[PDB]
């Protein structure tokens, strides 16, 4: 924690290193969930399936 | 009920000026080096105050 009046980090537009407002206030990190999208390779129907 | 209270020297007003005093905390938001506009009432940046 940094003062008391305001305690929710936050640095450029969304991470917002805080939760809300807890009483034991406090900031540690972010780790909500982070995951991306698939693709399928493949080398052709009538090659194999 | 009347008082007598009477001023013989009266001092005449000063100007006081102030550069940056008068910007308060309207909201308990942290911001961790966060750019951000406000528009609520503030003491101007150059200025006499009474
Ligand atoms: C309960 O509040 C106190 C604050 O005095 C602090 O210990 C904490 O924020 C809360 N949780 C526990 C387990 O004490
Ligand atoms: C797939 O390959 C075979 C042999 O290379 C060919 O005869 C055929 O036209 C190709 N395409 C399809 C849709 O089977």
């Amino acid at each position: 924690k940094f003062l008391p009046f305001q305690q929710f980090g936050r640095d450029i537009a969304d991470t917002t290193d805080a939760v809300r407002d807890p009483q034991t206030l406090e900031i540690l990190d972010i780790t909500p969930c982070s995951f991306g999208g698939v693709s399928v390779i493949t080398p052709g129907t009538n090659t194999s399936n | 009920q009347c008082v007598n209270l009477t001023t013989r020297t009266q001092l005449p007003p000063a100007y006081t000026n102030s550069f940056t005093r008068g910007v308060y905390y309207p909201d308990k938001v942290f911001r961790s080096s966060v750019l951000h506009s406000t528009q609520d009432l503030f003491l101007p940046f150059f200025s006499n105050v009474t």
